[PDB]
């Protein structure tokens, strides 16, 4: 086992600056107002967005100014090789919920749907590294499929640091090694970050590198996603007339 | 109960005083409040109060069967509770979002940064290992927690001492604080968080925000650091759009701030040891 | 560790599993037989309606906390809490449960909603609380019957009573359907079944079953047999309710 | 240094931990004015001239002496020890943590104690001009030093002086005269010399050994002097008298120490050596040996007798504690005395404390207890104590070795002279007096004479007591066991 | 004295209505009160204020014993505090155990009382809490230490009143007898006199 061969290659067979082929789709479930699917390698996220609809049991939380974003996270038991139970209610899925919520409340441009729930839901079927970013991106595609206004593709990805270099879009192996991994989600058009999570020890001068690397990886993810979205829109319009 | 609403008067006044770079109590933007570190009688208790925010920290030990994946190194159990005396809204089982984010952040910061030696505290590899839990309790809520919680956990885990143990084969012998002198822990580096607050989408940034400043802010950047300039965690919350240079500058700030806080902590422990070496069950340090 | 109950040991296994013996088998008996039944309504005071039923080692209570404010939408409700006392059965289980208690609760609700008429109890939820003090055989059926008695006692309206009956299957070479069995005939069994009906209008209300095996014709014979058993049992409950009403007339 | 020290103390199991809280508790609070309630059973000698001799820079001073003239021509000599038993009463945790620490280690720089510095240098010690408790053994003698009347009394005294050996010698024979100290010191060194030569005639043997004690600009060698032999002779007399008493009174349970004489299969090397160097020796007993070593001198090797003294000390067995019941040897090779038990330094030993207790109960100034007669427990603790003294010796040796390594690192000295002691096939042991060091040198084709211990190379021959210059190169390949190495030249 | 050096401090915390740190010897409790405030229609009752106490140690989680103790304190306070003045509102008393060296309740009660005072909440009479430990030999000790509680066969926490020095609460561990109960109660009354003198000194110096 190893992470960076002296030549520059990884285990999976890709250099540091590149990533794995995302293969996506938009329109999985029709009984909803917006759905998506994404596989950013072996990972397999699945998003759903029940649109801006009425609040029931008002319970005096229907914001009158803006809309009410309610995003729920879930990591299936059979996601990891080690089976686990209680995927919801845990102290980690709820943190992921907070994160997704504060991202999309930033992006989703709620000032136009006051007193209304935008219900986002995310289920992770398979996890092999980069488990948050796949979900961010799937929920983005979902939102778009639901014609919900939103400032920009909020594209996310992860970076890491090994042997004085920066890796893009980590997997589980180098994610388990314990090295610093920095996940983020930004809005490309403006160059602004909507989220910045990070967990491990490393020096400071080695920050700009992984930071810009994650940013560029997110730009690439943006390219791929937007090509998908354009194919989808084109096909739909053609079928309309 | 419920928190009293915020008047538009205070909000506008605060935003303007920020525009003009004026805090309320009279300090600058790149300044904390006078943080006091007070100790208890029992090794492992610390009350740290920054300005009005008091937080308590206790550290306890146990011996237990470890978990199979790691049968060599021990365990560590964080928990932070928001006592109803901190503020009215802190009813039990209601303000769960804040609990969750704080606890995950603190776990991450301390555990995954490898601040202590989970290996040194092994006794019988497979049968019995230590288990160090740390309970932080929020007493008064005026502004910045994460910093207080972290300073408390650190002062504790550096001011705690285990009941010594002898071992031969499987024969394990525990002893009392009166029969031998308890042994301290093994720290490698003391991280302590640093909290920045963003105003007007990213234009202005403050340090050690009070409660009102937390109510009229849109974004929060937490940054964990050491005296050796080693990022341990950084987190953005509040749904805010920042940039690169902002985090770079905030880091160059956290450097100095953490250096100074660390100097203080070390002085506090020194003074506490001196006191107990002279008769007295307390220890006090002031910023 | 639960912080709402006393600090006990982490785990605790019973001694039986550490025993060494071939437990006694029942043997033979009259398949179309019924155990002696003691049913009385009006036991409890602080409850609007209560009932108690004993059939062999079976000992069940049921209480009805009456209407408590909470068309086809302004239609009543009844929520049922089945609960076996931790001192019933060879093994001990913490009070909470969460696996089979809820299944049998669903059963009770599905077997009671039909009989009860809830149009006359709108915007209301009837709290039915069953309690199984001792398990000695057909349990869910006793619970259905006891809840029916408690309801009819509190004076909630209905269409007819609910009579239950439990059956088992003999794993012998000539498998016969064993009626109203014991915990031994039920743990040494291949298949189990439970019927519950309203005998006047002859309509099932909720049934249930399971099997190490079986087949259509066998299950059908089981069904009709349980129906006959419930019919033969109904009069006891009738007399019990009459008796309780007479005692009420006596009190004033 | 602060790592190697702890490492050797962890390997030799020498407990280094500081004193626990429970221990400190049983100590006395330290306002300590002499309590005249415990002083009941005891006496008052504050009206006495006392001058405790003490090496350079010590703090656990325990012994004290005096020699008071008496009208009848006789004189009363008296030794005084710190009566620690009153502080250290049994059944405590103090006693347990002092037993485990069965002796006070004295490394080249520090000292691991057996009783806190408080009770070791502020209360029990016989500090100057401060009334301190004590046990006392008094004899009456004449100017030929034969005991006439003895006594073993508890008391409270007041040391008027805490001297040094050099200060002692100059106060003795610097022509100064005073009614306070110098006359006592002179009239006591006299009896010392008389007893010394008398016991030498009694057969007890004297020896020597390469002992170097570091400051560490340049190391130094311990220097002999009268005062040391004086105090030693007096303390040996005290130990022997105490032993005779506690034996006559207790013949079942006690703490004695023996020196099992060596089988003659060990002297044969020294015999063959002095034979190849035509000095005859009689190894049948201790006397024959000793009275022979004083004759083996020859002018060609003025530094010869010392080598044989070492070569002998390489043979003697281990002197060990034991109980008077479970054994019946009661014979000490070295001093030629049959019985001997340590009694002077309890601050530095625990058997001394147990002896204080036994002797005090024989005097009647103490109460018994089961763990004072139970031979089993006493034997077990005695075994522990022997184990502990052995560990201490090993540790101190390792420490001096470390300091020599460090000094050779700072100063790479090479090609210093050396004499020879042994001669073996693979290696040739060697001795350097300057640095007080004995070492080995391998040669890995030889000629190995064993009938006469010698080595023969095509060019030369190696016999004992020859000379060779050597270069000391320390190898640090394995930072564990950074080991010296000898290279030879002539 | 028969009992040990014990001090207090008022208005520590800025956010709560009234606060009090009460320590005696080495046990130190910290109390914070939220005065008449909101209460939902489920918890409230006309013509009375709902008093709710929540006590939490500094280790583990709160289980059952702490709930019993906080019921005791709740009902004691309902006994002294006036609540027919502030109906349809909630008074809340939070207790935190900074340290534990025996005589715990005897400290929590005093701290609760001082906090209620600082919050200017209408009380009918002060109250106090003492703890008396009966060893095997019957020799009692007031304001015990954990050693004295472990080495003893009975322990008795008494919550007394100030007007007529009655017995508002009693929580006992161990098994004891009648005469011992009576005599320890008298000694508790004396100790309560001393505690009340102390309260007066503290408040005199607080209003100066
Ligand atoms: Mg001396």
């Amino acid at each position: 086992l190893e992470l960076l061969s002296d030549q520059g290659y990884r285990v999976d067979g890709r250099r540091a600056g590149e990533l794995r082929k995302i293969q996506a789709r938009m329109g999985v479930f029709a009984q909803a107002d917006g759905s998506a699917y994404i596989e950013q390698g072996n990972t397999k996220a699945l998003a759903v967005v029940y649109g801006p609809h009425e609040i029931r049991g008002s319970r005096a939380r229907a914001l009158p100014d803006r809309a009410l974003v309610n995003c729920q996270y879930s990591s299936a038991t059979f996601s990891t090789g080690e089976r686990k139970r209680r995927p919801h209610g845990d102290r980690k899925s709820c943190e992921m919920g907070l994160q997704l919520r504060q991202t999309f409340e930033a992006a989703i441009l709620t000032q136009l749907h006051p007193r209304s729930q935008i219900d986002i839901y995310v289920q992770v079927l398979q996890a092999d590294g980069g488990t948050y970013a796949a979900c961010v991106n799937a929920a983005t595609l979902a939102v778009l499929d639901a014609g919900i206004p939103m400032r920009d593709f909020v594209c996310a990805c992860s970076a890491g640091f090994v042997d004085g270099t920066a890796l893009a879009d980590l997997s589980h192996v180098e994610e388990a090694a314990g090295g610093p991994q920095l996940a983020l989600a930004l809005l490309p058009a403006s160059g602004q970050i909507a989220l910045l999570e990070m967990d491990a020890r490393l020096h400071e001068d080695h920050l700009e590198r992984v930071l810009e690397a994650a940013a560029q990886a997110a730009r690439d993810v943006h390219t791929l996603l937007d090509r998908v979205v354009r194919q989808h829109v084109r096909e739909a319009s053609i079928l309309l007339g | 109960m419920k928190e009293t609403p915020l008047s538009n008067c205070e909000r506008r006044f605060l935003l303007r005083a920020i525009e003009e770079k004026k805090r309320l109590d009279g300090r600058q933007t790149y300044d904390y409040r006078n943080i006091r570190i007070s100790f208890g009688t029992d090794y492992g208790c610390c009350i740290v109060e920054l300005g009005k925010t008091r937080v308590l920290g206790q550290v306890s030990c146990e011996l237990v069967s470890p978990k199979l994946n790691r049968a060599t190194e021990g365990i560590l159990f964080f928990n932070l509770e928001l006592s109803q005396m901190a503020a009215p809204a802190f009813e039990p089982g209601r303000q769960s979002d804040l609990l969750v984010k704080l606890n995950r952040l603190m776990e991450r910061c301390l555990r995954n940064s490898k601040c202590i030696d989970t290996e040194s505290l092994c006794v019988v590899a497979g049968e019995k290992v230590w288990q160090i839990r740390v309970d932080l309790h929020l007493l008064n809520h005026d502004g910045n927690i994460i910093d207080a919680a972290s300073i408390a956990a650190i002062v504790a885990l550096c001011h705690f001492r285990r009941p010594d143990v002898s071992v031969q084969g499987d024969e394990v012998t525990l002893y009392t604080p009166e029969e031998r002198d308890p042994v301290p822990l093994s720290i490698h580096h003391m991280p302590i968080c640093v909290s920045f607050a963003f105003f007007q989408q990213g234009t202005y940034l403050l340090v050690d925000p009070n409660e009102r400043e937390e109510r009229v802010m849109d974004g929060l950047l937490v940054i964990a650091m050491n005296k050796h300039r080693e990022i341990c965690t950084i987190q953005s919350s509040g749904g805010i759009m920042l940039l690169k240079d902002q985090v770079l500058r905030c880091s160059k700030i956290a450097g100095v701030k953490v250096a100074e806080i660390t100097e203080l902590i070390l002085k506090a422990l020194e003074n506490d040891q001196k006191v107990r070496k002279e008769g007295g069950k307390f220890g006090f340090a002031e910023s | 560790g639960d912080h709402r109950r006393i600090r006990g040991p982490e785990e605790s296994q019973p001694p039986q599993l550490y025993a060494a013996d071939e437990e006694e088998a029942p043997g033979t008996r009259d398949p179309t037989r019924l155990r002696p039944v003691y049913a009385r309504a009006g036991l409890l005071s602080q409850a609007k309606g209560s009932a108690y039923l004993e059939a062999g080692g079976t000992k069940v209570l049921c209480a009805v906390s009456g209407p408590r404010q909470a068309p086809a939408a302004l239609r009543g409700r009844l929520l049922c809490d089945f609960r076996r006392a931790p001192f019933a059965g060879r093994r001990r289980r913490a009070p909470p449960g969460g696996c089979e208690e809820r299944e049998l609760a669903l059963a009770l609700q599905e077997a009671l909603e039909p009989a009860v008429r809830l149009g006359r109890y709108p915007r209301a939820q009837l709290e039915v609380s069953a309690l199984l003090l001792e398990d000695g055989g057909s349990a869910l059926a006793a619970a259905l019957t006891a809840a029916a008695l408690a309801l009819a006692d509190a004076g909630v309206e209905m269409y007819d009573l609910v009579v239950g009956c439990g059956l088992s299957l003999a794993p012998g070479p000539a498998p016969t359907w064993l009626l109203d069995p014991t915990r031994l005939e039920e743990e040494r069994a291949a298949a189990g079944l439970t019927v519950a009906l309203m005998p006047v209008l002859n309509q099932v209300a909720g049934l249930l079953g399971s099997g190490e095996g079986g087949l259509t014709e066998s299950w059908a014979e089981a069904v009709r047999l349980g129906l006959e058993g419930c019919q033969r049992l109904y009069p006891v409950l009738q007399q019990s309710l009459v008796r309780a009403a007479r005692r009420r007339g006596a009190a004033a | 240094k602060e790592t190697e020290t702890e490492v050797l103390l962890l390997e030799h199991d020498v407990p280094h931990q500081p004193f626990s809280q429970a221990v400190l508790s049983f100590l006395p609070k330290m306002p300590w004015s002499i309590t005249e309630k415990d002083m009941k059973n005891r006496e008052d000698l504050r009206h006495l001239c006392i001058c405790s001799v003490d090496p350079p820079g010590c703090t656990d001073i325990n012994d004290a002496l005096h020699c008071r003239e008496l009208e009848n021509g006789n004189l009363e000599v008296g030794v005084h020890i710190a009566d620690v038993s009153h502080f250290i009463r049994p059944g405590n945790a103090l006693d347990q943590e002092s037993a485990r620490r069965g002796t006070t280690v004295y490394l080249c720089e520090k000292r691991i104690d057996m009783v806190p510095e408080l009770l070791s240098s502020n209360l029990c010690s016989l500090k100057c001009d401060v009334d301190r408790l004590a046990f006392s053994c008094i004899w009456e003698m004449n100017h030929n030093a034969e005991i006439l009347k003895t006594k073993f009394t508890k008391s409270v005294i007041n040391s008027k002086a805490s001297l040094t050996y050099a200060e002692a010698q100059l106060r003795i024979d610097s022509a100064n005269m005073n009614d306070d100290i110098t006359t006592s010191l002179r009239g006591l060194n006299k009896l010392a010399k008389i007893l010394k030569k008398r016991r030498i005639e009694k057969g007890a043997l004297t020896l020597s050994s390469p002992e170097v004690r570091f400051h560490p600009i340049d190391l130094q060698t311990k220097e002999l002097r009268e005062t040391n032999s004086m105090v030693e002779e007096f303390m040996l007399l005290a130990n022997i008298s105490v032993a005779k008493k506690i034996h006559e009174e207790f013949s079942e349970h006690a703490l004695l120490r023996k020196h099992p004489a060596p089988p003659p299969s060990n002297y044969e090397i020294l015999v063959k050596a002095a034979r190849s160097r035509n000095l005859e020796i009689k190894t049948d007993t201790a006397k024959s040996l000793a009275e022979s070593l004083d004759q083996a001198e020859s002018p060609t090797f003025p530094y010869l007798n010392t080598l044989l003294r070492i070569l002998a000390t390489r043979c003697m067995m281990q002197a060990v504690y034991f109980c008077s019941g479970m054994d019946n040897d009661f014979h000490h090779y070295g001093l030629a005395s049959p019985i001997y038990t340590h009694f002077t330094s309890p601050i530095r030993r625990y058997a001394d404390v147990i002896v204080h207790r036994l002797l005090a109960v024989a005097i009647g100034a103490d109460c018994t207890y089961p763990e004072l007669t139970d031979k089993h427990k006493l034997a077990d603790i005695c075994k522990n104590l022997n184990f502990r003294h052995k560990m201490a010796q090993y540790a101190q040796r390792a420490s001096v070795a470390f300091h020599t390594q460090l000094f050779f690192k700072s100063n790479g000295i090479v090609s210093e002279e050396a004499y020879i002691l042994f001669v073996r096939k693979n290696a040739i042991v060697v001795l350097i007096p300057k640095y007080g060091l004995e070492g080995t040198v391998f040669f890995e084709q030889l000629i190995y004479d064993d009938e006469i211990p010698s080595l023969k190379i095509e060019d030369t021959v190696f016999h004992v007591f020859d000379k060779v210059k050597v270069k000391i190169m320390l190898d640090s390949s394995n930072l564990q066991h950074q080991k010296i190495r000898m290279s030879l030249v002539e | 004295c028969s009992l040990r050096h014990f001090a207090c401090e008022q208005n520590l915390l800025s956010r709560p209505d009234g606060s009090a740190s009460f320590l005696q010897g080495d046990t130190s409790v910290l109390a914070g009160v939220y005065g008449p405030a909101e209460v939902k229609v489920s918890k409230e009752i006309f013509n009375k204020a709902t008093l709710e106490v929540i006590l939490r140690p500094k280790i583990g989680l709160p289980g059952v014993a702490e709930k019993s103790r906080e019921r005791l304190i709740r009902n004691t306070c309902e006994a002294v505090v006036l609540g027919t003045l502030h109906p349809r509102t909630s008074i809340t008393v939070v207790l935190q155990v900074v340290s534990d060296a025996g005589s715990l309740l005897a400290c929590c009660l005093n701290a609760a009382c001082m906090a209620l005072v600082d919050a200017g909440v209408p009380m009918r009479a002060l109250f106090c809490g003492v703890a008396c430990a009966l060893d095997s030999d019957g020799t009692l000790v007031l304001d015990p230490t954990s050693k004295q509680e472990k080495e003893a066969r009975a322990v008795l926490t008494f919550a007394l009143d100030s007007v007529e020095r009655k017995l508002l609460m009693s929580s006992t561990k161990g098994l004891y007898s009648d005469t011992e109960l009576q005599q320890c109660l008298a000694a508790a009354q004396a100790a309560s006199q001393h505690v009340f003198r102390f309260y007066r000194e503290s408040l005199q110096r607080r209003y100066s």
